[PDB]
Order: C-alpha cells, then structure tokens, then sequence
C-alpha cells in the first residue's frame, strides 16, 4: 500500500466515471488512454476517445501522448515533458506526480504536495536507508535508471555515455562517503 | 567426347559476344551496303559478307566484328566436320549434319531462314531489316546452335 | 460454427501441443502432407472445429504458437509433422527468457504481445462464431508463465463471454527444474485465481512414478508424458469432438464442476494404464474401470486425495457400454465410501459417455474430478514462498526490472486467504 | 541469434582461445584450411556453425574471437603454427612493450596506447554479428597483460554496453605453488575491477589440475596443453545448449540470472566430470548418480576448499551426452537426502535440467577417451572465502614494509589504492561471512 | 468509345508506363512483335483491345502512350530493350539537358523549350482516338522532370480540354526515408499546381511497399521492378470494366464523379489486396469478407496514417475475378457494424459494387501468385493530412534560413511563391480539419 497519490486526487480519479479503475497507477497511465478519457470528460467537444486505443505498445503509447500535447497545446496547458517522457517509460514515482498535475491544472484545488520539482529519481535515499549497505552495480543502476523503452525511442550514444560516467562519479563518491560514516 | 561439347560452350560464348555487339554489326553491314551501292538485295550469304569485309571496309571495328563473325562460321564448319568424323549414327543426325552443314555454306540462301522464340535476334532489329535487309545473317548462329544441341543429345542416347 | 482456438506458450507447453496436434491427427486420418487420409465417418463433419476449410480439402490447424526463444520453433518444425502448421503463428522473440516471470512481462511482454494479439483476432474474426480458447504451458518458465496469464487477461478482457481452460503444469519440491520457481508459481497463481475460468493441474513426477510402476516402462521420457497429456485432451474433448449419446461441452462442466469460482482447479486422470505384457490379458468391463478411476494409484496427482472430502466429480466415458452399471457403481461408492465425499451435497459424479469410441482402443474414459487434495501443495507453496521471502533471497533480479516487492506480499496474502478457504471449505460441516 | 564473443588476454588467454578453436573446429569437422574440402566422404559439419564461426559466399569460416597481446612474442608463436591460415592477421595485435606480471605499466603507460585499435576491433566484430548474448574474456591474475589491460578494457567495455552479460575467466593464483612473486600484486587490484564492475568470475587454479590428473590420469610429467584441454572442456560444457539444442536448452542469460544471488557474490565453484584418461573409461561402468556425487568430492573440485566449512547458497548444473531424466531424478533424490552435504537452513533446492543430444568428443592425440556423457556443476558455497582471506593476509604480510613498491610509485599510481582494495576486500569478506551465517 | 491516352513524364514514369504496357500484353495474349504470329496454337486475344491499342489494316497493334523525358539516357534504356519493335520512335522523344530534381530549369529554361512537340504529339493521338475520358499522366514529386514539365503540360491540358477527366498518379516522398533532399522544395510547388487546376490526385509512397513487402511477400532483396507490378496491378484493376465488362461497369467517370466530395479534397487512399507472394496464395482460404476487412488495415495501407486518427467521407470500392455479391453483401454488412472504423455523422453508406468476370493474370518471372479475384478500395479520410502537416514543418524549416534557394534564385522566378504555396497549403490543411469536424 504505497499508492503515492494524494487522497483527495484519488477522491476525484474515482470521481470520473473512468471505464477500469487503475490497479497500477505506474503502467496504466503510461498508455495514456485514460488521461486521454479525463480530458474527453472534461472537454467532451475538444478530444475524442474513439481515436485513442488501449494497448501496450510503444507506439501507440506514442501516437496517445503525441494527440494528448497537441490538445494541450492547443489548451494552452503548462506540463513538463520531462514528466510525460517519464509517464510515457512508466518511470517510478512520475505517473503520480503527472496525475497530482493533471488534478491541479482541472480542479483549480492546489494540493499540500510532498514534493514538486524532480525528485531523487534513483534508490540512493532508499538504499542508504536500508541496512545492510547495499552498494547496488553498475549493472543495477544502468537497468534502474536505463530502461529498453527510451533506448528504442531515442538513440544517442554520447548523451547516454555522458549520463552514465555522470551516474558512476555519482555512485563512487556515495561510496566515499559511505566509508567515511563507517 | 569432352572436346567437342568444350568447343560447343565456346561458340556459345562467342555467340552471346555477338548479340552484345549485333548492334554495331548491323551497323558496320548497312556502312558496308552504303560504301558498295547495294542497299536493294538482303545479305542472304556469307560469300557476300567476306566480299564486304575484303572489299568495302575501313573502319577496324567493323573488320574486326567481320573477322569474328567469319571465325564464327569456320569454328561450326570445324565442329561439323568433327562431328562427322566421329561416327554416322542414326538418319536423324544423318540429317541434322547434312543440314548443318549446309546452313554454314559461304554460298547459301538465307532469305527465307529465320529464328523464333527463345531467339530475339529477330526482335531486337526492325521488321523491315529481319525482312528484307538482314533476315538470315543474324537469324543463322542460333539455329545452327539449337540443331548442334539436338545432335548431340541423339547421339547421347546411343 | 462452433470452433475451438489453440494457443501455445513454454517449450514443455509447445512441445505437449506438438504431440497432441499429431495424436488427433493420426486419429482422425490426416497424413503429415496435409490432405485427408481417414476412413471414418465422424471425421468429416466435425472436423473444422480444430481445422478450417481450404482448397483442396487442406485441412489446416489452428494454433498459435507464442516464444521468446527462436530455438523450439527450429525443433518443432523439424518434426514428422512440423510442416503443416502455420509459420506466421510461429512469433518468437530475439531475447531468451532465463526463468523470469517479471521481465518476461514486462520486457519481453510489451514489443512482443501486439503481433499475438493480432493474429488470435485475425483468427477469431476468421471464423463465425467462438466457444472459448485453450492454452497448454508450463509454470517452469517465464516463458510459458509470464506470457500465458497476460494473453488470458487480454483475450478474457476483449471477449468476456469465452471459456478460460488451462492445463498448466504444477511444480514438486521433490522434482524441480528452476531455483525461482516458487516465487514464478506465487506469480502465477494470482492470475490464475484472477483472471482465469478453470484450470487443470498437471504434474511430471506422478506421471513418472505412473508409468514406472504400472506402464513399467524401460526408459520413459518427456515423449510418454505428453502422448499421456494429449490422450487426456483428447478424452477430454471428444464429448463435442465425436458426437455419441450423452453429449457434453466444456462450459457445462466448468460450470456444474466448480462450486466458487475461487477454486476452479480438478483431477484429471485416464484409466486404462497397463503393461505391454498385460495389454493381451484384461477384462474390459464396468467395475475395472471404475476401480482405475476411483483408486489413488492411478491418478496423476503427487498427493492423496483421501485426505480431504470430494467436492465434484464428472465421469466421462468413451465407447459403446451402458448407462446402467455407471450409476450403480456411483451409488454404491457412495454408500460404501461415505467418509470421502461432501455429505451435505449428494450425486456429486456426473455421468457422461461417448458412443464413439477412440482410434486404435476401443475402451476409453477419463477422470475429472475436483477433489480436496491441492490444500497440501497449496500449503508447501506458500510455506517455501514465506521461506524465500523472509530473506529477501533472489529477489535483486525481480527489482532491478522496475517492479516492487509488494506484489509478493499482495500474492502471499491472496495464498493464504486462499488456503484458509480451502481448510474450512474442507470440514463443510451440515450444521453446527 | 545465439552468437558470442570472446576476448583472449595474455600468453594464458592466447593459448586457451587456440585451444577452444581447435576443440570446436575438431569437434564441429571443420578443416584447418578454411573451407570443405571434404568431397569424397562425409564425417559431419551439417549443424548450426553459425553461434561461433561465419559462413562466407564463397564457404569459408572466420573465427569470431579477439587475440590481442601487448609481448608480440606468443603472436609469432601461433603465427608459425599450422592453423594460420585460419584467423586473420588483424585479429592478432601485436606490441612493442608488455607488462608481463606488472599493473602498473600495462594499466597506465602501455595498455592505454593500444585502446583504438581495439576498440575498433570489437565493434566491428560486433557490427558484423546479429544477436549478442555475452562475452567470452580469457586473462590471468598473474599476467601482468592480463590483469592492467584485461581490467582497463573491460572497464570501457561494461561502460560501453550495459545489457550484454560480462563473463570472466582467469587463473587464480595457488597459495601452495606459484609461478612469480608480484601475483598477488596484481590480483588484489584486479579482484576489485572484476567485482565492482562484472556479473560474473569464475576462478580456478593449477594445483587442482595437478592433483587430479595424477589421481585419475596417471602421469609423472604433465603438461600446459592438458590443462588447456580441460579448461576446453568446461568452456564447451557451459556453452553445449548454444551452438546444439536439447530436450531442455540452457542459455547462458538462463543460467546466469539464477548463478549470482547477490551483485557481491557471483564466483561459483566449477567442477569438470568424468575427468578421466583411457584405461580409466573402458571397465568402469558410467551411470548419472555417481558422476554428480563424485562432483561434490572436494578431490575433484577446481578450487582447494573443503565444502563442509561451508555451505551452499545456489547451485547450477549441466549436462551433456545420452542422458535419461530419471538417473537425474534419482539422484536428486539421493543428494536432497545426504547429510554431509551442508545448505543453508533457507533453498531447499536449486538448479537447472540441461539435456544436450550430442555427446562430448574425443581428439586424436588426447588424454580424454570416449564417454557417453558428461556433467559439469556450478554452485555458490561460502566455504571458498578462505582463498580470499589467504590472500588478504599474504597482501597485509608484504605490504607492511611495502616490498616491490617503489616502482609502482614510480610508474606513478596511488598508494591509496592498495588500502582502499584492501578494505574492499575486507568488507566482501564481512558480507560473505554475514551471508554464510543462517539464522 | 472508352478510348484514354497515358502520359508518361521522368524515369518513374516511363518505367511504370513500360511496366503497364509488359502487363496489359502479357494479359491480353499480345506478342512483342506486334502481331498475332500464333498460328498453331492460339491462347487468347479475342477481345476489345482497342481501349488501349490500336489495329491497323496489316493486322498491327500500335500502343497509344506519351514517353517523354528530359534526360535521353532511359530513353536509351528502354530502346535498347526487348520490346523497341513495339512502339514507335517518335513517341519517346529524348532532350539535351534535363532538371534531375529541380523545379526553376524544368519548367522555366528547359521544359519551355520542347512544347509545340509534344502538344502537336498528343493532339495527333488524341485524332488518332474517336471516344475520350481520361488521361493517365505518370510522373513523380521528387524528380524534377516530372515536376515542372508536368506542371507546365498539365496546365496547358486543362485549359485545352475542359470536358476531359485529369487524373494524376506519382510518389509521396516519405518522411523516414528519401531519395534525395530537395524533395520538399519541387513537391511544395508542385502540389499548389495539382490543386488548383487538376481534379483528382493519387498518392504513393515506397516505404509502405518495402513494409508489405518484407511482411507479406517475405523478400530480404527487393527491387524497382516488384514495386512497378504492384503499381501496374492497380493500375489495372483500377480500369477493369473498361478492357472488359461484368455485371456492373465502373467506368472512370463512374467512380471519379463520386471520390470527387469537393474541389479541393480529391485526393483518395488507395489500397491493393490481396499483395501476397506464391507460398502466400497456396493454403490460405479466400473469401471476401476477410480480404476487405484486410483493405481497411493500415499495414495494407499504401499511405502510412493510422485511420482511426480521422475518419472517412467517401468510399471507392471495386472488385475483379469470380466474386459472389452474396459475400460483398455479407462484407458490407459486417464493415457497416464495426465500431473501429469511424465515419462521419452524415454519410451512414457509400460505396460501389464493381464485378469483373475476368480475373486477374500471373506473369512468368513475378512474385504474384494465381489468385481466382482482387479486391480495390478508394476512400477519402482526414487522417492522411499529416503527411502535408509534415511536409509544411519541413518547408517551413528550410525556408526560414533560405537553404538551397539562391540557385532558384539566379535561375528566374519569384521568391513570393514559396510564401504563396505555404498559405494555400495552410488553406488547405484548415479546409480539411473543418471538413473533419463533425457538429
């Protein structure tokens, strides 16, 4: 029971009348068939749900989303692309925060947000925390901050190169660090 | 044995050189026409064809294709008469050798031979060259080939 | 009309479908060409249930074979009978699976799944109208187990009104073949108790003691237990297949042979299972097969059925015998037997024969029962997942994917609400 | 599809890649000379030869597989041999200066000169592959070569590609006998590298080979050639199910992701069976039971350490020849059962089923003979940590009054570096103890 | 009587027009010399072959086809071919210099130059023909030839003859992959022309057919003569009912008069089925109705754009071979109830029943299999005006800066044009969502 949603968003999500009730907030609105309904919802003349189609494959999660920022551009709407590019590869922690948004943006109900901006994507926090010093691979961070999906979607060796020595450095001074507690 | 059908696959290829060139054959034919005032009768004969290389020529390439051509000619005539040589057999490749052997002939009628399908010598020229022109020089090589090959096959089965 | 669709998913489930596709086959008279070789007359007409109609009379199956490694469909097709199927059904991926259920899912279940998808909708628009779909796998796999609940779920979501049966394979602590298998099982079970209408279980270690003990075999192997499990789907399925007196179908049983739909697992079982030396010397008759089909011997289950009460049970018979002596021996098994059935629910065998009898036997009948003996390998399962999950062994592999571990304990709490039902269900007392 | 890489490091890793090409060549029918010349009578070859070598338009075979050395001395000894004309030149890179059993030098000053090269080198031989699975790397811990080069390439390599699995296979150095003195040196720098940057590392020593071939083979005078004959048969043992198929093929992704239950603990125990010669397989009946009991001996294990100090965490075996599953569930049975063998209070069981058609072969000129199966065992147990502890005493004992320093300080390196792998070591050493520990 | 003349402008025209004519002989039974030499087995031939050909007094058939191109060497490929006997000379007609993907020379300083001969060609042909419907003008965007000659020739065309139908039939430069770069600048002049003086324009890609291709026909190796087939194929099943006849005639006004909504939407979805190969035609049942349930798949489709992102006006459906209207009943039943398929709220049907008794041929040497009847749709949708969405991004990302514009430029014509095709685009692009828009 870790669904990171606020109570009053979930209070509204229920209050949609959306066709299935998200069991896993963290892959079904990585399809965005279901923010795509919202809006259907709130904006019955704007958007249409027959075009939009409910299935697990990048690409229509692509077309999905690509419909859902021409819309908003068209609305005008302020969202981070960061933040859908993250919904998009069901990053962990993003679809709440992309909902929590979405809630803002239509309820006009500002919400005692835990936190607003990026956030620690990475487990370093939570590994720390845990005994047993973890102290996760290479191998394990690539996989956790890596996924397959964004390596199809966008290829580009230097930037990914970049990030990953970047993330290294990172891991080795925690490691530093985490001596000098012991 | 092995001899003559080495010999047979290198008229093949000398053939399939000429069509490559049976362009610039008819080419070098209709100068020669133009530079000896016979552009009535179709060269029906190969006598007529040494007479043009030997006579009316200038350009190098067109003796040379006229040399290959004669060459063409001397290299079946050879193989006819090996083939001769080699044993009667049935009336059948009687038959074919004697008509062979006439087909190479320097002094032969060719104006009523030409070739069909799968040969598109014929095609690859006008109607009116195939017709009245140059009908048998080029409708000639192949056909020869083709009763080369059913002679061999007769005698094969023996 | 009324036909059935295949699907295929595990090597172990790839290669028992192989074998049952080529038992109904030489069956029902179909060369390995493809044209028609039989000499029946039942053969002919309800034949397009697994087949569809071509030019020619070219029969052609209708199965759709789903893999992430491309080295069983080599293997299959090589096959006596491997090039009569259908190659754009063979979709196989570039990555193996490793014996992971989570990844399997998830990476090699996301660019993978919409080709399976459109072509079982391909195939289902096919034809005219649908009673359910089959699907054999194994749960010794993320291939067979990570794949097959997620295709149930989609097909159970677009065409609700389908039949969901499934003859997965039941690991054994005694005979293993994977280190994580328990936590894949754990997986599993959730879907199946989920998201799926019934389900068979099917085990390789009784099998094994089966044919070795009674069948004493020389050196059985994989190829014994799949003829076993396709002659099984076989008895099973000629009560629409070949048409007799007292026709059945799979609805009808899973709905007169399920109490709850939270437990929706059975006791398969085939009764003839003899010796070489002994096939010239027996007595085809009534008691006999009933005796097979009542005895612990010989079903196929690694654990006692004597142990709990019988909640349902379906007698399905396959030759030209009677209609008589099959009640009368039910009645007097439960006037004997009376401590081993439910007492408040009375007549709970149902009585089914087919007047066709099979192709090279002529006395056949399978045993579907439900029987309350699943509670100890219910109970094993969830005592070795508590085990391994206290720990934490072997879980970096599932997290380093994306998913979480409160999966595992949503799953081990469903288990163990699950086996508490089982437990009280088992002593269903008449009153108080 | 299932197709591989291996990198062959040093004089060690050189002679261990000639040693598995010649195995594959003779056991697959193909010919030193590159092609079929084989158009009178037929011996094989007609099998999928595609996962380690390639198919030509003109039917010719190109070894797939990374033969670098920075002394170019062992380069010109496999060049004069008669299988030149197998490779190709530009596989085999050659050098003016080598480290031979230095880290320093072969890390710093000569190893990352040469870096282009072959970094071009693999990428090509990537580029001309399809599916890519793992990696085959071959160096020692005593080889200066094979430990600076070995760790500096590998580093790129795993930076470079983060899905494809990183395999490694070197030679541990015994505490008993030993070939230099700096070789513990150069592995407590190079156990840090292969831990904190690889999946896997399989350790062996030639102590072991000694002991057993003159146990079971029988011989005064051993040889390298028998040793790399062995380290062959393993090698084609693990990757069996790759290059044939089987009743229940084992990838190497399938075996690997239950071999490491930790990302800190991924060193196995291997254990090669039958290892016997010629008259030790003619009157000695061969079953299932026995092989796999005889593979937890610890006479017969690769690694000198008694099992029964510890325990086993998880285990992988494999088999390969005319096997029948109920031998193997038989003795599953009979194992699960035997006392002696220790486990944690936490697996009940674990392992794998790998049934492979083709039986193991023999050469002409060999010590193996002819059997009908064979089986190879990879399991995790606690039990071998003491080689570890060995060699953190023996680097504690020799860096007190840093012997054989002063020219690493001089090739320029950190002194830190010695303390801080020794205090990595110290920290695998607690978790392994901590592991070990039930409840 | 039903009598049209084709046009054939650049390489991929005269290519497609060859392609065209190979298949409407090897059809008919036609020999290349151009007579009926089958005089002792006939194998077909008696038929209406004057909508095509023509029939002399010596027994001679005569094509009726414009070859025209700026660059002389195709027209040197296709003379020096095995059909030269067929046509006539003076029908393909070679030029000095020649645009080779530029619009400013073409259709300023080079295709001005050869226009009376042409014009007085086709007015002879035009003579030479008693009944005229349509033309069959073969061209293509990105080549510049048959970009400004066409244009030119087109516009002269439509002011000529005003009663006579104006098809248009080129490729689609596709976004992912292209031939060569400055595409979008003829394409974006190009369009404005087939806009605002044609009546009806088909767009083709060649991404699409090395899709369905590599799907269905399963070719590793696939050439321009495969895509030509496909083209020709269409292009003949398109004018069926004219070469023949059936229970219903779909003549070209027939369909054109209906797939034409509004002056400025004329441009259809085509889509051919069924594309398969030989082992793809062998143990596959086919009926009617899974074949146009496969017409509205979009991998089938020839333009890539997802149908469900618009929805559809307008349908052209026609048929050709042994077909039953029991299952085009059936068929149009089933479509008329699918929720998938989105339509606008105003036309509940349209359609047209095309039955051809002659089904379709093989050629010796192609991919096509024996099938006993085809299928051809044209529907109009707004989900196909992305592809000028992506066109106008890509325009308007090169012209900011003036890319490649300066040899326009110092060639002769107006910058304001490009501005002008813009904005008539936009118009046009906003004419197509209002119609989209339902109330």
């Amino acid at each position: 029971r870790s669904s990171r949603l606020s109570r009053s968003v979930l209070r509204w999500l229920q209050g949609l009348d959306l066709s299935f009730f998200p069991r896993n907030v963290t892959r079904d609105f990585s399809n965005g068939y279901l923010v795509a309904e919202i809006f259907c919802i709130y904006y019955p003349w704007d958007l249409r749900l027959s075009s939009f189609e409910n299935g697990t494959s990048l690409k229509v999660k692509l077309d999905n989303w690509a419909q859902i920022e021409k819309f908003l551009a068209k609305k005008k709407f302020k969202l981070p692309k960061e933040l859908i590019h993250g919904t998009i590869h069901c990053k962990a922690g993003v679809p709440e925060i992309l909902i929590q948004e979405i809630y803002t943006l239509l309820t006009h109900q500002e919400i005692r947000s835990i936190q607003d901006d990026l956030a620690n994507f990475t487990d370093y926090i939570y590994q720390m925390r845990l005994p047993l010093v973890p102290r996760n691979t290479v191998s394990k961070s690539i996989k956790n901050n890596i996924r397959l999906s964004e390596l199809l979607s966008n290829p580009n060796v230097l930037s990914n190169e970049l990030k990953i020595e970047f993330l290294i450095l990172l891991q080795m001074l925690q490691r530093k660090l985490s001596r000098k507690l012991n | 044995m092995n001899e003559v059908k080495e010999s047979l696959r290198s008229i093949e290829q000398k053939y399939k050189l000429f069509q490559q060139q049976q362009f610039t054959f008819i080419a070098a034919l209709e100068h020669c026409r133009e530079n000896a005032h016979d552009k009535i009768r179709p060269i029906s004969s190969i006598e007529q064809v040494q007479s043009y290389m030997e006579h009316y020529c200038n350009n190098s390439t067109h003796r040379r294709i006229l040399i290959m051509f004669m060459d063409i000619c001397s290299e079946l005539s050879k193989l006819c008469q090996h083939f001769e040589a080699l044993h009667s057999g049935t009336p059948v490749t009687n038959s074919l050798l004697e008509k062979c052997k006439t087909l190479v002939s320097q002094s032969n009628d060719l104006s009523s031979l030409r070739a069909k399908y799968p040969h598109e010598v014929v095609n690859h020229l006008s109607c009116d060259e195939a017709r009245n022109h140059y009908g048998g020089v080029v409708s000639l090589i192949p056909i020869v080939l083709d009763f080369m090959k059913e002679w061999i096959a007769h005698s094969e089965k023996l | 009309m009324r036909e059935i669709v295949h699907l295929q998913a595990g090597q172990c489930g790839n290669q028992i479908g192989a074998k049952f596709w080529e038992v109904i086959s030489d069956e029902h008279g179909i060369d390995p060409t493809g044209t028609y070789h039989g000499d029946s007359d039942l053969q002919l007409e309800r034949i397009n249930v697994y087949y569809n109609e071509a030019t020619g009379g070219k029969y052609v199956p209708r199965a759709v074979l789903v893999d992430l490694e491309p080295g069983t469909m080599d293997s299959v097709r090589s096959g006596p009978f491997g090039q009569i199927f259908r190659p754009d059904n063979f979709v196989f991926g570039q990555s193996g699976a490793g014996n992971n259920w989570a990844k399997g899912h998830y990476t090699e279940g996301a660019e993978l799944v919409d080709s399976v998808l459109d072509v079982v909708r391909k195939e289902a628009e096919s034809c005219d109208c649908l009673q359910g779909f089959q699907l054999t796998h194994s749960l010794g796999g993320g291939t067979g187990s990570g794949m097959g609940t997620l295709l149930i779920s989609k097909i159970r979501e677009e065409y609700p009104d389908r039949i969901m049966n499934t003859f997965s394979v039941v690991p054994s602590p005694k005979v293993s073949d994977t280190v994580v298998e328990p936590y894949n099982a754990t997986l599993s079970v959730h879907q199946l108790v989920e998201n799926t209408d019934e389900t068979y279980c099917i085990d390789n270690e009784a099998l094994y003691d089966i044919c070795f003990r009674t069948l004493k075999l020389t050196t059985p192997t994989y190829g014994d237990l799949n003829h076993l499990v396709s002659a099984t789907m076989s008895g099973v399925t000629t009560c629409l297949r070949f048409p007799g007196q007292l026709n059945a179908d799979l609805r009808k049983l899973a709905v007169n042979m399920v109490p709850f739909p939270r437990l929706h697992f059975f006791m398969p079982g085939f009764a003839p299972l003899t010796s070489r030396g002994s096939q010239q010397y027996r007595a085809l008759t009534v008691p006999e097969l009933t005796q097979q089909m009542f005895d612990a011997k010989n079903m196929m289950a690694a654990c006692d059925p004597r142990h709990g009460r019988y909640l349902t049970v379906a007698a399905v018979f396959r030759g030209r015998m009677s209609m008589k002596e099959v009640d009368e021996q039910m009645l007097n098994v439960q006037n004997k037997n009376s401590s081993y059935f439910v007492e408040w629910i009375p007549n709970n065998v149902k009585t089914a024969v087919c007047d066709i009898p099979p192709r090279g036997l002529k006395m056949s009948a399978t045993f579907i029962g439900n029987s309350t003996a699943i509670q100890e390998l219910f109970k094993r399962i969830s005592e070795q997942f508590t085990a391994m999950f206290r720990r934490k062994a072997f879980l970096h592999w599932y997290t380093g994917e994306g998913m979480d571990e409160m999966e595992f304990t949503e799953a081990e709490s469903n288990m163990n609400d699950l086996v508490s039902e089982y437990q009280q269900y088992q002593d269903a007392t008449a009153e108080e | 599809m299932r197709e591989c890489i291996s990198i062959h490091v040093g004089q060690a890793g050189v002679q261990i890649g000639n040693a598995c090409w010649e195995l594959y060549c003779l056991e697959h029918g193909i010919q030193p000379d590159g092609q079929m010349p084989s158009d009178k009578t037929i011996g094989g070859g007609d099998d999928s030869f595609n996962t380690f070598f390639s198919e030509t338009g003109a039917g010719k075979h190109v070894p797939r597989a990374v033969f670098v050395d920075l002394e170019p001395t062992v380069v010109d000894e496999v060049r004069t041999g008669t299988y030149r004309q197998l490779f190709h030149p530009e596989q085999l890179i050659t050098g003016k200066e080598d480290a031979a059993n230095n880290y320093a030098r072969g890390h710093y000053t000569i190893g990352k000169e040469i870096v282009d090269l072959v970094l071009d080198r693999i990428r090509k031989l990537a580029d001309l592959c399809t599916g890519l699975q793992g990696f085959l790397i071959f160096h020692s811990f005593g080889g200066g070569t094979g430990s600076g080069f070995a760790s500096l390439l590998m580093e790129r390599l795993s930076v470079d590609y983060g899905k494809k699995s990183k395999l490694e296979f070197a030679i541990y150095p015994a505490p008993q006998v030993s070939t230099a003195v700096v070789e513990p040196y150069n592995s407590i720098l190079t156990t840090h590298t292969t831990l904190e940057h690889s999946d896997c590392a399989f350790m062996v020593d030639n102590e072991a080979i000694y002991d057993i071939c003159r146990r079971n083979l029988d011989i005064e005078r051993p040889t390298y050639t028998n040793l790399n004959r062995l380290i062959g048969q393993i090698v084609s043992s693990i990757t069996a199910s790759l290059r044939f198929d089987g009743a229940l093929n084992v990838d190497l992704t399938e075996f690997q992701t239950n071999l490491v239950p930790y990302p800190r603990i991924h060193f196995p125990l291997a254990t090669y069976a039958p290892v016997i010669s010629a008259e030790k397989a003619y009157h000695e009946q061969l079953s299932v039971a026995e092989i796999t009991n005889a593979c937890f001996e610890p006479a017969n294990q690769m690694v000198k350490c008694d099992p029964r100090h510890g325990k086993y965490m998880a285990c992988c075996m494999l088999y390969r020849g005319d096997v029948v599953p109920k031998d193997v569930n038989a003795a599953i049975a009979t194992i699960k059962t035997k006392r002696t063998i220790q486990f944690v209070d936490w697996c009940p069981t674990g392992f794998k089923v790998g049934i492979n058609y083709q039986p193991p072969t023999v050469v002409p000129g060999g010590d193996l003979a002819k059997v009908q199966r064979a089986v190879c065992m990879l399991s995790n147990t606690t039990a071998i940590a003491e080689a570890w502890a060995r060699l953190d005493h023996k680097f504690d004992l020799m860096y007190a009054k840093r012997a054989f320093v002063h020219w690493y300080v001089g090739e320029g390196m950190e002194e830190g570096e010695f303390s801080e792998a020794r205090e990595d070591l110290a920290a695998l050493e607690k978790d392994y103890e901590e592991v070990g520990v039930d409840s």
